[PDB]
């Protein structure tokens, strides 16, 4: 279900940078969304503190620069930005994009002395069912669309879950599509320079709360 | 320091008591004494749960109290709450034996989830009662339908 | 303030056949009779006002009592009535 996606839109015109993130030191937990109050299990990497740290990693990757000739190459120079120029945000396939890659959106909470009516849990549960939504129907009414202006399908950014119970995920998948530039050597050079810096950053990213791998 | 007692003839509702009950006023049977529960709903009283909770609050150190009432009215809106603490245990106490839901509700806001639960019991901030089935409590019970209300005590004609 | 003149009341009031036998009788939801009180605005709105004014005293009574469920307020009133005019 994953290669179908990289073979329909990306390859061979787009290369993919991909990370698998686990949270080896974090317990799963159980949450009750308003108004049904049923017990919903949430996997270790869907802990709120883990998600803020994964988003720290993801934002740092977006900020990674590489030197090439006299230029500073950014990911924005070489990335699939589907809604350019209009919207220059790089496509990031990540569970964090349900919150538009924002710390404050991730922390959005509507509650009182009695209930928590809406939070990241309920936004997650809704968004994985309707990734193209502009309004999660909750009291927070937050959108589901990624910052690049398109849907993030749950089976591309999660792993280790049973059936369609995405909330049971034990791994996060983060995918950065990058232009292959097969037609263009000079852009390719710049893309490869950025890539070398990204591999090195991610392979020695120091955070014992996270286990970051490739493939 | 005295509970008012309402006296009715044909339609004369005079808020009296036995601190007045004229020597011509007739109480010949205990069957003439009735307690009634009346509902607090209508204009200016919000119905959605987020607005409704603003009338209630959690408090510790105060023991819950119950008082019976014998008749009440149809309620347009009732509430039925279930709340987990952050650690997953129960926030509201189970309904004590013999306490059932308010018996006549047009509509029940029946909701469940989790919340901060910053106290032992949930009370009414306006000093009203949570009306259950012919019992009025100072407190909210888990999964049990209530109407908000107040109680009066009357002397009915023979 | 705030007054609903209509009183669509319920109360308890089956003495025919085996219906008085708990096993055969109505369930908890089915022991009530209903009625509609109407164009008695002065009475009904007066009732709402009385229940409202009663609350502070009742609440203070309940704070001071140590029994969990108070059933005896009306019987106590009846006694006080008799102690007044015969004590
Ligand atoms: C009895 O009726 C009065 C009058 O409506 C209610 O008083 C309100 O009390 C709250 C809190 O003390 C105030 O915020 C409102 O402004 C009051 N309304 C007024 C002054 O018109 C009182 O809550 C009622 N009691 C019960 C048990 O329902």
């Amino acid at each position: 279900l994953e290669k179908e996606y990289f073979d329909q839109h990306f390859g061979p015109f787009f290369r993919t940078e991909q990370l698998i993130i686990r949270a080896p030191l974090t317990d799963k937990h159980i949450y009750q969304p308003y108004p049904s109050g049923a017990d919903v299990p949430f996997g270790p990497p869907l802990d709120i503190q883990i998600l803020h740290q994964v988003l720290d990693l993801q934002i740092a990757i977006e900020n990674i620069t590489a030197s090439y000739d006299n230029e500073t190459v950014t990911l924005q120079d070489i990335c699939l930005a589907p809604l350019s120029p209009y919207n220059t945000n790089c496509t990031i396939l990540s569970v964090l994009n349900y919150f538009q890659n924002s710390h404050s959106v991730l922390d959005h909470k509507k509650g009182d002395d009695f209930f928590v009516y809406a939070d990241y849990h309920t936004h997650f549960l809704y968004c994985v069912r309707a990734p193209a939504s502009l309004n999660d129907t909750s009291l927070l009414h937050d959108p589901c669309l990624g910052t690049f202006g398109g849907p993030v399908f749950p089976w591309l950014v999660l792993g280790g879950y049973d059936d369609q119970n995405y909330n049971n995920a034990t791994a996060l998948v983060i995918t950065f599509p990058v232009n292959n530039y097969y037609n263009d050597t000079e852009k390719l050079q710049r893309a490869q320079a950025w890539e070398k810096e990204f591999i090195n950053f991610v392979k020695n990213y120091k955070n014992p709360n996270l286990t970051i791998s490739f493939t | 320091r005295s509970i008012p007692l309402g006296v009715i003839h044909n339609s004369v509702l005079q808020v009296s008591d036995v601190d007045k009950l004229v020597c011509r006023d007739k109480l010949s049977s205990t069957n003439q004494l009735r307690s009634v529960g009346l509902n607090l709903e209508g204009n200016g009283v919000a119905t959605d749960v987020p607005s409704a909770t603003k009338r209630w609050g959690f408090r510790s150190g105060v023991p819950p109290k119950v008082v019976n009432y014998e008749a009440g009215e149809w309620a347009e809106n009732c509430y039925n709450l279930e709340i987990k603490k952050p650690d997953g245990s129960e926030c509201l106490p189970a309904a004590p034996d013999g306490i059932r839901g308010f018996p006549r509700c047009r509509y029940v806001h029946k909701v469940s989830g989790t919340g901060p639960c910053a106290g032992d019991f949930a009370f009414h901030k306006e000093g009203a009662f949570f009306l259950y089935d012919r019992l009025a409590s100072t407190v909210i019970y888990r999964g049990t339908t209530f109407a908000e209300g107040v109680v009066a005590f009357l002397i009915l004609p023979q | 303030p705030k007054c609903n003149p209509n009183l669509h009341y319920w109360t308890t009031q089956a003495a025919i056949g085996l219906a008085w036998i708990p096993y055969f009788g109505p369930a908890a939801e089915g022991i009530y009779t209903e009625g509609l009180m109407h164009n008695q605005d002065g009475l009904i709105c007066g009732l709402r006002q009385l229940a409202n004014e009663t609350t502070q005293a009742l609440q203070l009574f309940l704070r001071a009592t140590t029994e969990l469920r108070t059933f005896s307020i009306l019987n106590r009133k009846a006694i006080d009535f008799l102690l007044q005019r015969w004590g």
